[PDB]
């Protein structure tokens, strides 16, 4: 998920700009919903996932908000010590405590009911896996006991009016989460928000700990601790899961790293490129990056210097020559099928090469695996989220940077090899592998697009809908599964502040028992595909003037 | 009037609600979620509580004994009972509102049950401020910010130190894995501020 806020110094024709892609796959009905709630302290209107109390993405008119994941480690696994002669127990410090444990049953349709328990320690809930007779790891999340008020922090911080008002309801939100503030008078501001372990010293937060009680942690960070910044002196605040601060440190997810190579500078360079942006400048970087390749820009330089001395007829040759030429913007041909430039499958195939010859033959197997994606891996039904950098990929930048990286290089990712050499090996698999398929004329290459599919399951993969339902959208786009934005101050409008959304398929997700589907079934569905957006009402006379229908209840508590 | 929820959509079908109390406001949000995604939202609940076998069978018991085994109900509703008055007149609210619609649906099914239903064979039951609660818990909580791979981390760290060796295998782990890399691009600028914490990439806790 991205997002990204232009300040006052950076804004043209407004104060502040906000604008926030939330990626988490698309699906049918719609992932996220539309509400405006007005009273008991709340005026807000916006759109939220799941219809969570709170919005996360919205305004009241003052300030407005978004989120991305901020993918900070929060979460350590203890290695607890059992004894097969005291089941349901486990030692911490120098004790013999009793797991906590329930009973469960699983009601099967046309099934047998299944019952199993589940147990849980000091730490957090007993993994399935990796059990032995002497060991089991609990999984231990900072923001335990938090839940309620990571909900509670998203509602209440609706109603502030001010960074202070607004910072306090971030400190009590606990899961990690990128939290984001834009207002009227154009302040912008960030949080990496979240409880955080003050861990023990010597703790490695990448690898288990024991779960017998010298390891505990000490409590949980101060929101002093927490990565915030309100008025950055770059004008803007952009992110795309990337890394919220210098020395910060990441999840500890294999897969998930923070390094030279991140595709929130994809962002930052068109924020950057422009002194300011207006809001249909800031609104059009969604378009762009949607459809940039994160991989052009990374290895394109390597690619250069590796085939700086080749003859013009070197086919290596021009497979890179038509990557200089290219901007990496994908876009489809007029057949709804192909991209008119074939530069991510010449990339793909390349990058896969070139990590099956590095990195993927460092590791060992069958570790070697996690390191072989390039990242372009997809379906028939194309992504089930957001494009990006693959691991592998990132550790390979590391590499081809040579003294430029700040990563030891502690095994040669080349075998000793020149670079050059690899590159240049992976070139010719390239050349081999597309000119075999697609001929030997690339200025005729017709690769394949990703399409985009919202899906009719959730993203646990459970129906949401009748598998009818899921809709279909020819081109792939790398961008939020909604998309709104706040634009404050505007000069052109005579509100203090403009909103848009798009929230695809539509408002609604009903169907009558005869199938007749709602009016508000689709309606945002080719407003998603070409960019557009719908605005978003506040004030009582907004809502009045497009109101489309009314009802009024009257219930007592 | 204090007991008045009035709910006015825009031209694209999206609801605002307008009540004078807490309790009242999130009723009318709760009204018009079960009006707009009823079935979404049952299927969100089942996903989050672990009892999409229930209605869709045998395919889904793994998914179901996933789920439960990923968190602790008692304790989400320990934290329900600790709330002030006002917050849970947010979920209670919610959750009325919920069952105002839902009530409705079942006593005119033939023109108001959505046709999922229908299709997958069975009819929706009332909620309770929990399973609003887990509706954020489940989705935002126990997925979106509950990472980890330390085993697997673990796994790997022990394969390169076999590899080579127990010095030049933590170097190589600190080389596919860093904890941190300087040259990150960063939402914060260096000029603003650096996180202070400096931690072990030696896994000393061995
Ligand atoms: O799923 C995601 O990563 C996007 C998201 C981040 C934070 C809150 C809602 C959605
Ligand atoms: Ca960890």
């Amino acid at each position: 998920s991205n997002m990204w806020v232009i300040g006052k110094s950076k804004a043209q024709d407004a104060k502040a700009i906000m604008v926030n892609g939330p990626q988490a796959g698309w699906y049918a009905p719609a992932y996220t919903y539309g509400i405006g709630l007005h009273g008991a302290g709340y005026d807000v209107t916006g759109n939220t996932p799941f219809a969570y109390p709170g919005l996360v993405f919205g305004h009241n008119g003052v300030i407005s908000w978004g989120s991305t994941a901020g993918f900070g480690d929060d979460v350590d696994i203890f290695a607890e010590r059992l004894s097969a002669e005291k089941p349901g127990y486990y030692l911490h410090n120098g004790k013999w405590v009793k797991m906590l444990s329930r009973e469960e049953t699983i009601t099967v349709k046309n099934g047998q009911a299944e019952t199993f328990t589940v147990w849980r320690t000091v730490h957090g809930n007993i993994l399935q896996t990796d059990q032995t007779t002497q060991t089991a790891y609990a999984k231990s999340r900072a923001w335990d006991g938090k839940e309620l008020a990571s909900l509670l922090a998203w509602t209440h911080q609706m109603k502030a009016k001010n960074w202070q008002e607004w910072t306090q309801q971030a400190a009590k939100q606990a899961l990690t989460i990128n939290w984001y503030y834009a207002d009227v008078n154009g302040n912008i501001g960030y949080v990496h928000t979240g409880a955080y372990p003050d861990r023990q010293s010597g703790h490695d937060p990448r690898l288990p700990v024991p779960g017998t009680g010298k390891w505990d942690w000490k409590g949980l960070l101060p929101f002093e601790m927490n990565p915030k910044v309100y008025n950055p002196q770059s004008g803007y605040i952009a992110n795309w899961n990337n890394s919220p601060q210098k020395d910060y440190p990441a999840s500890d997810l294999f897969a998930f790293l923070w390094g030279g190579a991140d595709r929130v500078t994809e962002i930052d360079r068109l924020l950057e490129q422009k002194p300011r942006l207006t809001a249909d400048q800031a609104w059009d970087v969604i378009r762009q990056t949607s459809r940039q390749d994160l991989n052009l820009r990374l290895f394109l330089p390597t690619l250069q210097a590796a085939t700086s001395g080749l003859t013009q007829s070197d086919p290596r040759r021009q497979l890179v020559e038509t990557l200089t030429r290219w901007d990496g913007i994908n876009l489809l041909n007029d057949d709804g099928k192909t991209w008119q430039q074939p530069g991510s499958a010449i990339l793909n195939v390349w990058l896969t090469s070139m990590l099956k010859r590095t990195v993927v033959a460092a590791v060992p197997m069958p570790f070697d695996k996690w390191y072989s994606a390039s990242g372009y891996e997809t379906t028939q039904d194309g992504p089930t989220g957001s494009l990006n950098i693959s691991v592998g990929a990132k550790i390979l930048y590391e590499a081809v940077q040579g003294d430029k990286s700040p990563i030891p290089q502690a095994v040669d990712l080349f075998a000793g090899k020149p670079q050059q050499e690899v590159v240049l090996a992976a070139l010719e698999d390239t050349w081999e592998t597309l000119s075999k398929r697609y001929g030997n004329n690339v200025s005729n290459w017709k690769t394949p697009a990703m399409a985009l599919t919202f899906r009719a399951n959730n993203f646990f993969g459970v129906p949401q809908a009748a598998a009818e339902e899921t809709r279909h959208q020819a081109e792939y786009q790398n961008r939020g599964t909604e998309n709104d934005m706040i634009v404050f101050s505007p000069t052109t409008s005579d509100r203090p502040v403009l909103a848009w959304d798009v929230v695809a398929p539509g408002q609604s997700g009903f169907i009558a028992p005869d199938g007749t589907v709602d009016k508000h079934y689709e309606d945002q569905l080719k407003m998603y595909e070409n960019f557009g957006r719908k605005s978003l009402w506040l004030t009582k006379q907004d809502v009045e003037a497009h109101k489309e229908s009314q009802e009024v209840l009257h219930v007592q508590r | 009037s204090s007991s008045e929820i009035k709910i006015v959509r825009d031209e694209y079908g999206m609801p605002h609600i307008y009540a004078n109390d807490t309790w009242h406001l999130f009723y009318g949000y709760g009204y018009v979620v079960a009006q707009d995604r009823l079935f979404q939202m049952e299927m969100a609940r089942r996903s989050t509580q672990g009892t999409v076998a229930e209605v869709l069978g045998k395919d889904f018991v793994k998914f179901d004994k996933d789920i439960r085994r990923n968190y602790w109900p008692d304790a989400i509703r320990a934290q329900i009972a600790a709330l002030s008055p006002e917050d849970m007149s947010i979920l209670q609210g919610y959750a009325d509102g919920m069952n105002a619609w839902i009530d409705k649906v079942n006593t005119n099914p033939e023109t108001l049950l959505p046709k999922q239903f229908n299709t997958f064979g069975f009819t929706p039951k009332r909620w309770e401020p929990f399973d609003v609660a887990m509706i954020f818990v489940g989705t935002m909580a126990n997925r979106f910010s509950d990472s980890t791979s330390e085993i697997d981390n673990l796994a790997l760290l022990t394969a390169l130190k076999d590899k080579y060796g127990v010095s030049q295998g933590m170097a190589v782990f600190n080389q596919l894995k860093w904890l941190v890399n300087p040259s990150a691009p960063t939402t914060i600028a260096v000029q603003e501020s650096n996180y202070p914490l400096k931690f072990n990439q030696q896994n000393s806790q061995t």
